[PDB]
């Protein structure tokens, strides 16, 4: 069967839009699959929670995880899903919530400068970097696809 | 090869991605036989009725505004859209429906082969050199402060105000209508947005300028194309203290300038408040009054904490930055890989710019 798990593994992390992700239970707070190092602890679930219910928390205080703390960027709804973005350095992701849970994606590094800031620095050939919006489409496309199924 | 649209309210900045300044500066309006758009409709007013497509910074009438853009590609550029990725600009908090509607006309209309929207201020902080910011973006119909993370707009605390150089120079006719004369006519209009453009500025002291003026009756000289010379008082300073005072049009909801950042700063994540502070990026027509940024940085400086010294960044370009950063923007290594592709159009639709572009 097509587990939580594999989700995380094949679905999110899986599709190289992001590092970690988790699939979480809106009311409880219990992880229903996650994988990655930036994964939210329970105390960094009830802020996200809380910042769910009052998007002000989240322009006030952004979100924090794995002990890293991200600027909120945009929230609202998309339909039957709320969604946040936040961002911090060359790092980010997004939280998009489903019928009974919710989604949260992290990409990238945030120790180090955004690739387009070091490119507005000097502008060298390098790698493709993960483009954020990819990495919201790509968990969107989940979420709608599990609210499709009652998740 | 890539193509750098900025439309505007009052003017339409057109040229490639990789050049330092617009190639095709040219007025956003179109000309009905009582049909002709640009520097040909400004000239032709006397069979033609003007109609500007973009209200506000809002593209309000779409049938002018692809008028507009067949007018940039073909006739200004003199360039096929099929053969160059088009970058196009529009204001903070654009509406849903607006982005659609673009995407698909460059998309249909034109079958460019890839497009990007990008934020005006966005564009303009990129032409500064740095991703994190607050842009204050002041050109002839609109006035916006956005405040933006590496690259990102926080459109909570985005403030607009709908005021900027077209009622600065309505305001400088009605000011200088006191001293017996009377500018109603197309040239006369001409006249008064040429006196604001040429010999307006920014007071830095506005009592001081006010008894400077008044002792000294200090009053400048402008030459008319006939060879009579015009003297024109105060108003050269008062006419864009109405950035600084809007009640001074009757715009008590509008705070000016320095409050317009302050507000728009204090509306954020105070982690990000000091950086916000260090790079107050000026950009539009309407910022390029003499001591306007001094003066700027003077009032936002009185307004911060103790602990903050604010920067107010204004280069000579400030009137193109909006393009310039565009033409930087689509430069980047990075952004390569940003570009609106045709596949995914016909896949997703209209809506894919907004995953892709926010
Ligand atoms: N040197 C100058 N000093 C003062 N005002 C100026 C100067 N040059 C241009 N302007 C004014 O700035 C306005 C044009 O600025 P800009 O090209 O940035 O606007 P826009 O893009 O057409 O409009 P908007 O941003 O409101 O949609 C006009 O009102 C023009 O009279
Ligand atoms: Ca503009």
């Amino acid at each position: 069967g097509p587990s939580w798990q594999a989700y995380v593994d094949d679905s999110l992390i899986g599709s190289g839009n992001m590092h970690s992700a988790a699939i979480i239970g809106a009311a409880d707070g219990s992880y229903w699959a996650y994988g990655g190092s930036y994964v939210p602890q329970p105390e960094e679930v009830q802020h996200i929670q809380k910042c769910l219910s009052d998007f002000s928390f989240v322009q006030s205080s952004g979100v924090n995880i794995y002990g890293v703390k991200f600027f909120g960027l945009q929230c609202g709804t998309d339909g039957d899903c709320k969604y946040i973005f936040f961002k911090k350095g060359a790092a980010g992701g997004c939280i998009y919530t489903t019928k009974q849970a919710f989604i949260v994606a992290v990409y990238g590094n945030p120790g180090d400068t955004s690739s387009l800031q070091q490119d507005l620095e000097k502008n060298t050939a390098h790698a493709v970097t993960v483009n954020p919006a990819d990495c919201n489409t790509t968990v969107k496309r989940i979420a709608d696809y599990l609210i499709k199924l009652g998740y | 090869s890539s193509i750098v649209c900025d439309n505007g309210s009052g003017m339409v900045k057109a040229g490639f991605s990789g050049d330092d300044a617009p190639r095709h500066v040219f007025p956003s309006i179109v000309g009905r036989p009582k049909v002709y758009v640009g520097d040909e409709a400004q000239s032709k007013r006397g069979v033609l009725s003007l109609k500007y497509p973009i209200e506000h910074g809002i593209v309000t009438n779409w049938d002018d505004m692809e008028k507009i853009w067949h007018h940039t590609f073909y006739n200004e550029l003199r360039v096929n859209p099929e053969q160059h990725n088009v970058l196009l600009t529009e204001a903070p908090m654009n509406p849903k429906q607006n982005r659609e509607k673009m995407t698909q006309i460059m998309f249909e209309t034109f079958n460019v082969p890839s497009l990007y929207i990008g934020i005006q201020a966005v564009l303009s902080l990129y032409s500064s050199g740095r991703t994190t910011g607050i842009v204050l973006d002041a050109g002839d119909g609109v006035t916006h402060t956005v405040p933006i993370y590496e690259g990102y707009s926080l459109p909570h605390a985005v403030r607009r105000v709908d005021m900027a150089g077209r009622d600065l120079t309505e305001y400088l006719m009605k000011i200088m209508m006191e001293t017996g004369t009377t500018f109603t006519t197309t040239a006369e209009k001409e006249i008064v947005r040429n006196v604001k453009e040429q010999l307006c500025y920014v007071a830095l002291d506005f009592e001081e300028e006010m008894t400077n003026s008044a002792k000294s009756a200090n009053e400048e000289a402008f030459e008319l194309p006939d060879g009579n010379v015009m003297m024109v008082g105060n108003q050269r300073f008062r006419c864009p203290e109405v950035l600084f005072k809007p009640s001074l049009i009757g715009l008590d909801e509008a705070p000016g300038f320095p409050e317009m950042v302050y507000q728009s700063i204090n509306k954020c994540d105070i982690d990000v408040r000091r950086e916000l502070y260090g790079n107050i990026v000026l950009s539009g027509g309407s910022t390029m009054f003499l001591n306007l940024p001094e003066r700027l940085a003077k009032e936002i400086s009185n307004l911060a904490p103790s602990s903050i010294k604010p920067k107010v960044v204004a280069p000579p370009e400030r009137k193109y930055s909006v393009w310039i950063g565009g033409s930087i923007l689509s430069s980047l290594t990075t952004f390569q890989t940003m570009w609106v592709k045709k596949s995914e159009y016909d896949e997703s639709g209209p809506s894919i710019v907004h995953n892709k572009c926010f």
